[PDB]
RNA sequence: AAUAAACA
């Protein structure tokens, strides 16, 4: 058993510390005016001082192509992790497993901090707020819990009679939307736990929900090939649009924080950009996932780039304006990637398999050789 | 809730610098600019307070200058200024006689949301370059939209070449210059079509490229003549080499290239960090171990380029030329050290200007020594409260005893100006506080005069 | 014109000066006073008109000795090249310009070349000295690992055709205000890889002096050794104590007494003082240490946001400033040893540094940005657009032309009884200000500013209204005294027209624009 | 030093008035919360506070001699029904479990108490 | 006390 009561030896820990990078940028940005003023991080291991976080190099977003492996983070009960979030302080990392546990993993140095028995069902959804206040979760059972920053259990309520698969949140603490496997998107009142409205007319089980950061748009994705992507209108309840995008089973749908770009993972080996103000045409598609693309996460301080999971555990990195992918791990993260979550500083990325593990991914260090088993197996 | 902003000190510190015909065609005049302020300095040589930069006109803008180029238009008696302001505003201005102000010639607002392709957060600054023959001028709006201003009213209507809809899929521009020679405004454009980071060079070895697009002004097409495609991954600014040699030098961080259309590539390496990072054929520059990442440069009439490095070290690169006007080898010399610059200008031949934010941006003077090594001397220095990182209010220590019982606080500020080799404290004190050495009490008198008697 | 006329014109120039309280002259030309030629403009707000060989026109006020009636250049045997003037009370004063400044810059300045990056400065009030953190560049040689037992340091073994990385070694100087040389035997040099993140002047409570507070110089500093080594830090509280000087070196009476220097549990990023408590920022925590005889005893902390890089505070209200996330206001009670979160910003904001806009009863939170902005937040619990006291709200928006790191308050020179000018020095060499006003005097000028924005030929065709917009709603409430300064530049015929077009006379506006110039004539 | 020149000790700001009588703090939703990040209500120490259970700020009780070990990392499920203290005084910590039971400790910077 | 030590 594991209860913190038996003694273990003293150990130094694998540290990915952003503090020597963030301090460096503060010293920089005084005498830096742009990125065209920045001193170059020459490729050698001696230039470990000159790293700035990705806010320092807004230009050149290939900074945050996090292919350097850090740490497999596995539990002692070996359940496959589904959702992964960082605390918006960048302090820890709550992670959802099939037995309904929230293992809070550390941030600068990763250890473990506590276990929870949160859900009676496999966890399926996890989002924080725009302030750090409230965390939203959801599961296979239909129960949605509110969580604080100290992970207090708040009043829980059966939001759905069948398995929720997402929950995203309005630009406030007032409104959010959960889609489930009954096929509906139900938009919720935050405080009253009151069922505002049901967005029917969808056809089959909808497994993702997004909310547009300003305009109040609920975007969804579907297994139903007839009604795959629906925009919605949260105050009225009417179907605003319908976008026929994918041949089967749209997995995860994410909008930028700039408010224009729709991004859509799907089981036909594709990620697609849609400008949401022009649904007639189509922006670029993203080809390179040799099996199905099951997880997608936009980069926080770089609009333009995102990481894109695979059902073969393939972990790929893209960029808007760039047709083929940038980073690459194949046969490397083993299993089926369910979710990704960047650190708030966009410098270290997480993962999560259908195998029982959940690896962590920092940026490539200067002047190392990528002979690692993820990058070049030689 | 309400406030008034008032600006107590105009911003000292020059981000842009040129040498144009601002007041008339007879004399050139050093037009330098900073954040939201333009300055035009003349040149004294017989000054009492010897050479000295004399200010001639200074101008305040309601907007930060993001680039600045100049071109003498058709039949004009002065040299216009192509300013560039944030979110893609061009503004062609001129000095006017009569009213001693400016005079706007043209206003070009390019802040259209379809010119961004959705990218809200503008990261690229709009960059203004001119064709040295004065045929056209090109602004790189938002990184992806070459706005061309044709020249001959003295103007023609502009147009927006899409960058990403060219050949070669340019997609990450680093620098762009108008090259010399030619019959049409050829514009070299460095880019990175498959972008990498110094720190990730084992799967992405060297991805920088060049397209010398040739602008047809009338027909409004653009042939992408001449492309190279495996330049080192970390190339900083490109630079157009003038007419009698032609071509381009392309500063990389750890190397330095000389590229041309009919000549094979020739480029040397400046340290042994080019070993596992570059597949481009690099020789070994003997007796030199430096880097070129933030290094401003200008050209001596032909075959001599003044590189001021990071660290403020001036190198005068000599391009050694064959009899067929081709570059054979390079030749460095460690010339003197000077200001941590942000710009560079050749003035009247034998004078250089080092425009700098962080440091007193000063006027130099190179001479020939008794191949052709140049020795530098500082003639004048424009005073420059630099990037004030922190600043604290202090009390001065020589307040005279007559002013002592004054009710207001009497204080100054000490300012952490500059950076690095030009770092400083600056003692800023707005009013003037005299030293009373002798006082008198003479009532009844109301005026006073002083004369001189032997 | 052919008949023989002057081939010159005259251009009027902007000012800051008003002449508002035999033939007496107010314009007295002086040649060769401290090397300078020019004009002393007498009167109720006396000014100097200095033009050197630079050719630029310099307007330096002289607000000491009150108004000045007359003036004369004076050159004597015992007096150097100086001047000579009447007080208003009939006091003849032989006087000399102080000889250390240079009056050729827009403000009088003396440049003190340190030849190393000055990060901070802190005027220690007791014993009257400055304490500067510096940094020089040493070529690096070791790469710290952390392999499981202790730090191991890999020596950089490369080719002879190799340039080295830069290691910066930090030292805290001690600059003396009397003559501006540094003080020998007073230079706290730090460890090998330790970087100063803050120096301030911190007042901690004590039972020695007749007051409570003492006025130390506290500096926070942490070790940068790359992202693989855990960055740890160390609070360096100092003290400048006058000892007897060495015979021959009278500057050396000043010397540090390091009270506290102990390694903390994480990087020290920001420092503040609150009623004699030391408020320090370690990691994602902000600590509240109290200074005992030799040890710091912890009293309060809160698990804050990512990287708190600026904190200033007054009257137990701590205003933090993260790099990405949010500013926070905090609050420390004494009777319960607790620091707590009162209101934070909820939106992401890439702060540079923060301040305190002070009104007669309102406290505004002036917060500069990455995007060259200023903005004033307030804590308004009765407002319904925030949550109930759990979200700050911006109440003014402005777009400075330049980045801003420095911030300070002053009393300005009944109205203006309790309002503070919260000045700043921008990161491009300029020094601004934000003078608060009332609702009536603002809107008599916003009618003017909108009349000044449209009906004037601005330089380079620029729009001053859209330039001073927020650059993300832009809830602007801050005027532009560099556009309103053009009203002082218009002719008095043109002045009266824009007064009638907004519904007033020029004399009401000239009583409004010259009273925002009079109360802001410090330094 | 900011307190010689621009002193504000004589000002009663609206900010200090906003935090004494708390100026309209809403009775917090979801009565199984924690009241975390909140300081104290002076309405409870002097007299009756007014609202019970669903109140914003913290209500303290006596006879708490040991500070809470979970609370330091930022995980307090109990809140004000906690049987342990929530200050930062480094004298009321528990005995370290591995120094009291299992001989010596392991780490070098153990905060917890080591008694013999 | 509710996982402080969750180790390779
Ligand atoms: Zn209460
Ligand atoms: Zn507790
Ligand atoms: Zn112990």
């Amino acid at each position: 058993t594991f209860d913190g009561k038996r003694m273990r030896k003293a150990v130094n820990r694998k540290t990915i510390d952003y503090n020597p990078s963030v301090i460096k940028y503060l010293e920089n940005r005084i005498w830096q005016r742009d990125q065209r003023d920045m001193r170059a991080i020459q490729p050698d291991a001696g230039y470990y001082n000159d790293l700035v976080p990705p806010i320092g190099m807004l230009n050149n977003p290939m900074n945050a192509v996090t292919t350097k492996f850090v740490r497999t983070s596995t539990n002692k009960v070996k359940c496959p992790v589904f959702v992964v979030r960082w605390t918006p302080e960048g302090r820890r990392l709550v992670t959802g497993a099939s037995s309904g546990e929230f293992t809070l993993w550390n941030g600068l140095t990763f250890n473990f901090e506590t276990i929870l028995q949160a859900h009676d069902s496999p966890v399926r959804a996890m989002t924080w707020s725009h302030n750090d206040m409230w965390m939203l979760t959801a599961d296979h059972g239909g129960y949605v819990k509110y969580w604080q920053s100290n992970m207090n259990n708040v009043k829980m309520f059966q939001a759905h009679k069948e398995a929720i698969r997402e929950a995203s949140f309005s630009p406030t603490d007032n409104k959010f939307a959960t889609c489930s496997d009954d096929g509906t998107v139900r938009i919720w009142d935050f405080l009253r736990c009151h069922e505002e409205r049901i967005l029917r007319g969808h056809g089959a089980d909808v497994k993702c929900v997004d909310w547009h950061p300003t305009k109040g748009l609920v975007v969804s994705g579907s297994k139903d090939s007839q009604q795959p992507i629906k925009f919605w209108d949260p105050k009225t309840g009417q179907s605003l649009a319908t976008l026929h995008a994918h041949k089967n089973t749209v997995m995860e749908v994410k909008l930028n924080l700039n408010g224009n770009w729709l991004l859509t993972a799907s089981r036909d080996h594709l990620c697609k950009l849609f400008d949401i103000r022009n649904l007639k045409e189509e922006l670029q598609v993203f080809r390179g996932h040799k099996k199905e693309a099951t997880a997608v996460a936009w980069h926080p301080v770089h609009e333009g780039l995102f990481a894109s999971g695979g059902s073969d555990g393939s972990l790929l990195f893209w960029h808007v304006g760039v047709e083929k992918e940038v980073g690459g791990m194949e046969m490397a993260h083993e299993g089926m990637i369910w979710s990704l979550a960047w650190h708030p500083l966009g410098h270290i990325l997480c993962s999560g398999s259908n195998d029982h593990t959940s690896k962590f991914w920092t940026r490539n260090r200067p002047g190392d050789k990528m002979r690692d088993r993820y990058n070049l197996n030689l | 809730m309400y406030a008034v902003y008032k600006q107590a000190h105009p911003p000292t510190g020059l981000e842009f610098s040129m040498y144009c015909n601002f007041f008339n065609n007879s004399e050139r005049n050093l037009v330098v600019a900073g954040t939201s302020q333009l300055y035009v300095y003349r040149l004294n040589r017989d000054a009492e307070a010897r050479e000295k930069l004399e200010l001639a006109a200074s101008f305040s803008f309601f907007g930060n200058v993001m680039s600045m180029a100049s071109v003498q238009l058709a039949g004009a008696k002065r040299d216009a200024l192509l300013l560039s302001f944030k979110d893609a505003k061009l503004s062609v201005v001129e000095y006017d006689p009569g009213t001693h102000d400016l005079k706007t010639l043209s206003l070009h607002y390019f802040e259209e949301p379809e010119l961004r392709d959705g990218f809200v957060q503008n990261v690229h600054t709009p960059r203004v370059r001119v064709d040295p023959d004065g045929r056209c001028a090109a602004m790189l709006v938002y990184g992806t939209r070459l706005v061309v201003l044709p020249f001959r009213s003295s103007f023609l209507p502009s147009y927006i070449i899409d960058v990403r809809a060219l050949d070669e899929k340019l997609l990450n521009i680093i620098d762009l210059q108008f090259l010399h020679g030619y019959y049409e405004p050829t514009l070299l454009i460095l880019f990175e079509p498959n972008q990498t980071w110094p720190g990730r060079v084992a799967v992405r070895q060297d991805t920088c490229s060049i397209v010398a697009i040739s602008l047809n002004i009338t027909q409004k097409v653009h042939p992408v003549i001449w492309s190279l495609t495996s330049l080192p991954f970390d190339c900083t600014q490109a630079l157009a080499v003038p007419k009698p040699i032609g071509g381009v030098v392309v500063f990389a961080v750890n190397s330095l290239l000389y590229l041309n259309q009919s000549v094979p590539p020739y480029g040397v390496a400046l340290n042994s960090l080019t070993t596992g990072t570059t597949a481009f054929p690099l020789r070994t520059q003997e007796g030199v171990r430096i880097t070129l990442d933030c290094a401003q440069a200008t050209f001596i009439s032909y075959d001599k380029m003044v590189i001021s490095l990071k660290g403020g070290e001036i190198y005068v690169l000599t391009l050694i030329t064959d009899g067929m006007r081709s570059v054979r080898a390079f030749h460095f010399d460690k010339a003197a050290a000077s200001v941590l610059t942000t710009s560079m200008v050749t003035m009247e031949p034998g004078y250089l200007f080092l425009g700098s934010r962080l440091g007193n941006s000063l006027l130099l003077k190179y001479t020939e020594k008794l191949l052709a090594t140049y020795s530098f001397e500082v003639c004048d220095s424009i005073l420059n409260i630099g990037p004030c990182a922190n600043a604290a209010v202090g009390e001065p220590a020589f307040l005279s005893e007559e002013f002592q019982n004054s009710p207001e606080p009497d204080l100054e500020i000490v300012v952490c100006s500059g950076h690095g080799k030009n770092g400083a404290l600056s003692v800023l004190q707005k009013s003037i506080r005299p030293q009373v050495v002798t006082t008198f009490e003479l009532p009844g008198c109301y005026d006073m005069w002083t004369v001189i008697a032997p | 014109l052919g008949q023989g006329n002057l081939k010159v014109r005259f251009k009027k120039v902007p000012h800051n000066i008003n002449f508002r309280e035999g033939r007496v002259a107010r314009f007295r030309y002086f040649e060769d006073i401290y090397g300078y030629s020019g004009v002393f403009i007498c009167g109720p707000s006396p000014h100097w008109l200095l033009v050197t060989g630079r050719g630029a026109l310099r307007l330096h006020p002289m607000a000491i000795d009150g108004p000045v009636d007359s003036f004369a250049p004076f050159h004597n045997v015992n007096c150097p090249r100086g001047f000579l003037y009447f007080n208003r009370q009939g006091e003849l004063r032989i006087s000399v310009l102080p000889a250390y400044l240079s009056y050729d810059a827009p403000w009088p300045v003396r440049k003190i070349p340190l030849r190393c990056t000055a990060h901070y400065v802190a005027y220690h009030v007791e014993s009257k000295v400055y304490a500067v953190a510096t940094s020089t560049n040493t070529p690096c040689a070791r790469i710290p690992r952390m392999t499981g037992e202790e730090k191991e340091f890999e020596t950089i073994e490369r080719d002879e055709r190799y340039i080295h990385p830069q290691q910066e070694a930090f030292s805290i100087q001690l600059i003396s205000p009397v003559s501006w040389e540094a003080i020998p035997n007073a230079r706290i040099e730090l460890q090998e890889w330790e970087h100063v993140t803050c120096m301030k002047t911190v007042s901690l409570r004590s039972e020695e002096t007749v007051s409570g507070l003492k006025g130390y110089v506290a500096a926070g500093t942490c070790l940068m050794q790359g992202e693989e080594v855990t960055c740890r830090g160390r609070i360096l509280i100092m003290d400048v104590i006058e000892v007897v000087p060495e015979p021959g070196q009278p500057l050396t009476k000043n010397k540090f007494k390091v009270l506290y220097e102990k390694e903390q549990k994480g990087p020290v990023t920001a420092l503040c003082h609150c009623n004699g408590h030391l408020v320090s920022a370690i990691g994602q925590k902000i600590f509240l240490w109290s200074l005992r005889a030799s040890e710091l005893t912890g009293m309060a902390f809160i698990d804050t946001q990512l990287y708190i890089h600026q904190m200033i505070s007054v009257k137990n209200f701590i205003l933090a400033a993260d790099v990405m996330k949010s500013i926070s206001l905090l609050r420390y009670q004494e009777e319960s040893k607790t620091l707590s979160l009162v209101s934070r910003d909820a939106k992401p904001l890439e702060v540079y540094s923060v301040d305190f806009m002070v009104d007669n009863a309102q406290l505004g939170f002036l917060v500069s940005d990455r995007d060259r902005n200023l903005m004033v937040y307030m804590y308004l619990p009765e407002a319904k657009e925030s949550f109930g006291g759990m979200r700050l709200l911006r109440r003014a928006d402005f777009h400075v032309g330049a980045h801003v790191n420095t911030f300070w308050r002053t009393p300005c020179r009944v109205v203006w009884e309790n309002k503070h000018i919260t000045w700043f020095a921008t990161l491009d060499g300029g020094i601004g200000l934000l003078l608060p006003m009332q609702e009536k005097t603002y809107r008599r000028l916003l009618m003017l500013q909108n009349a000044l924005t449209t009906m004037l030929p601005h330089h380079a065709g620029l729009n001053p209204r859209a330039f001073r917009m927020l650059h993300v709603n832009a809830v602007r409430n801050v005027l532009d005294g560099e556009l309103l300064n053009r009203y002082l530049y218009l002719s008095t015929m043109e002045r009266s027209e824009l007064a009638k077009k907004i519904g007033t006379t020029p004399d009401i506006i000239l009583d409004d624009l010259l009273e925002t110039d009079r109360v802001t004539a410090h330094f | 030093m900011q307190e010689i020149i621009a002193s504000v000790d004589h000002i009663k700001f609206d900010l200090e008035i906003a935090v004494e009588q708390q100026l309209g703090a809403q009775p917090l939703p979801f009565p199984g919360m924690d009241k975390s990040g909140a300081a104290v209500c002076e309405f409870f120490l002097k007299a009756a506070c007014g609202k019970g259970g669903m109140c914003p700020f913290r209500h303290i009780s006596g006879e708490k001699t040991v500070v809470c070990k979970h609370w330091l990392r930022g995980l307090c499920k109990k809140g004000d029904q906690c049987e342990f203290l929530h200050e930062y005084d480094m004298t009321k910590m528990p005995e370290c479990y591995f120094y009291s039971k299992f001989g010596e400790c392991s780490n070098k910077e153990c905060p917890f108490l080591h008694i013999d």
